């Protein structure tokens, strides 16, 4: 009952890099797609706080482990391909919403654990280069891939 | 609306296209169709950026021909490639991991906005070449028709047999370079150097290339030239290069050493075409 009267369901997003300007490519539990964490929005939390939480429940990392370098302005929306729709389950989910946030990691890669969750929708991570998700994501996540990948080349191409 | 560069880069014209920010298919139709100078934009080549196949590289780059097929030179376009991926904001590095149709390599952005390219350790060994001759010499002897020349060879990858000439206008390029070209001694047939020395840091040069003849840049000859005068004791370990297609710096120390081609690319213009 988040969805929103045309279907979509919000999301946040997470791109999280490190210093040398690599980002965090998660494994999906029990198959080989990666993607970048992303995680629905609850009744009654914001943007950013569902984005902690997801962060702290998938990836492990606190509120001390990052900082926020850049959110997106708009909200981004993709359309799921019509043959995953559940079309049974009311109100129907046809898409998603993202606010996507980039956080820099300020503390070591140690800190990261997709295990402190029971239920974990992560099971494994790597660093990629800043682009490469743009192609290896699923593709109907890429359009939407590419335009975050865009907006925040700035912030991250500044980081010396 | 597509956004795309004009660069200049090797003596040759290249369509630039960012094709990681850009969702863009290049078909051969559509490439015919951009190599159209009325219909669509016209270029010798086009060079599109794309995000990498390896989490490791940077970034993958292909080049197309006019009739839309890819085309696999080791090296094309690497000049505009790393100065286009700076000059758009989609890197900061300097040293910049790139994977093409043949292969990684690393390019190096100068202070200067020159880009630098690892070319590999020359081979003199006259089976590599291939050259017919018993032994690796700093020089050789080899008959051409009427005349006796005397040559330096060397694999860059591909052959290169090299003549220093007292001027390279006052060259028989036309006349000489068929003819060495492909000589008995070269099972592949070789590109032929013709090496006016100035300085030991200083040649001008010019290219009669395997099956191809004269063109304004050929970098692999410059590096074959400058790997010769450089065996042959007759060069410093850094060359400025100047080719009928502009300037090229070389640089090496010397067997077991890697030989470093520079050079530069020119930003043309930017343009946006709809599709
Ligand atoms: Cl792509
Ligand atoms: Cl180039």
């Amino acid at each position: 009952s988040m969805i929103d009267d045309d279907g979509y369901r919000p999301n946040v997003g997470i791109v999280i890099c490190n210093r040398q300007g690599q980002v965090m490519w998660a494994r999906r539990f029990g198959q080989h797609s990666w993607q970048f964490p992303q995680g629905g929005i609850n009744p009654g939390e914001s943007a950013e706080q569902a984005m902690y939480r997801e962060l702290f429940e998938e990836v492990g990392l606190s509120r001390k482990d990052v900082r926020i370098l850049a959110s997106t302005r708009n909200w981004l929306r993709y359309k799921l391909p019509k043959r995953l729709v559940r079309w049974d389950t009311k109100p129907v989910c046809i898409g998603q919403k993202q606010k996507w946030f980039l956080l820099q990691l300020v503390s070591g890669d140690a800190e990261i654990n997709m295990q402190t969750s029971s239920t974990p929708e992560f099971d494994g991570w790597r660093w990629v280069s800043y682009w490469y998700p743009v192609r290896q994501v699923v593709s109907f996540k890429r359009d939407v891939y590419r335009r975050v990948m865009k907006e925040f080349a700035s912030v991250v191409m500044s980081l010396q | 609306s597509m956004q795309f560069s004009k660069m200049h880069g090797l003596g040759n014209d290249f369509m630039v296209v960012d094709a990681v920010t850009q969702n863009v298919f290049f078909s051969p139709e559509l490439i015919r169709r951009l190599a159209d100078r009325h219909l669509g934009v016209g270029f010798d080549q086009l060079l599109v950026v794309e995000p990498p196949y390896d989490p490791e590289l940077d970034f993958h780059y292909r080049i197309f021909n006019a009739d839309g097929s890819e085309v696999a030179q080791c090296g094309n376009g690497a000049r505009c490639f790393a100065r286009f991926v700076r000059l758009k904001g989609l890197t900061n590095k300097r040293d910049i991991r790139v994977s093409t149709a043949n292969g990684r390599m690393v390019l190096t952005v100068t202070d200067d906005d020159l880009v630098r390219v690892n070319m590999g350790e020359p081979n003199f060994e006259p089976s590599a070449v291939p050259f017919r001759a018993n032994k690796a010499e700093k020089t050789y002897i080899m008959r051409a028709a009427e005349q006796t020349i005397l040559c330096g060879v060397v694999s860059m990858g591909n052959p290169h047999c090299v003549i220093q000439v007292d001027d390279v206008d006052t060259a028989a390029v036309e006349t000489l370079g068929p003819v060495l070209e492909s000589h008995e001694r070269f099972p592949e047939r070789a590109n032929i150097g013709f090496m006016q020395v100035v300085k030991r840091e200083h040649i001008r040069l010019r290219v009669y290339e395997r099956g191809a003849g004269e063109t304004q840049a050929c970098g692999s000859g410059a590096c074959a030239a400058v790997a010769v005068g450089i065996q042959q004791g007759l060069l410093a370990e850094e060359v400025r290069v100047e080719l009928p297609g502009g300037r090229l710096d070389i640089a090496w120390k010397g067997p077991g050493h890697p030989l470093y081609m520079t050079g530069p690319a020119v930003h043309v213009y930017d343009g946006f075409i709809h599709l």
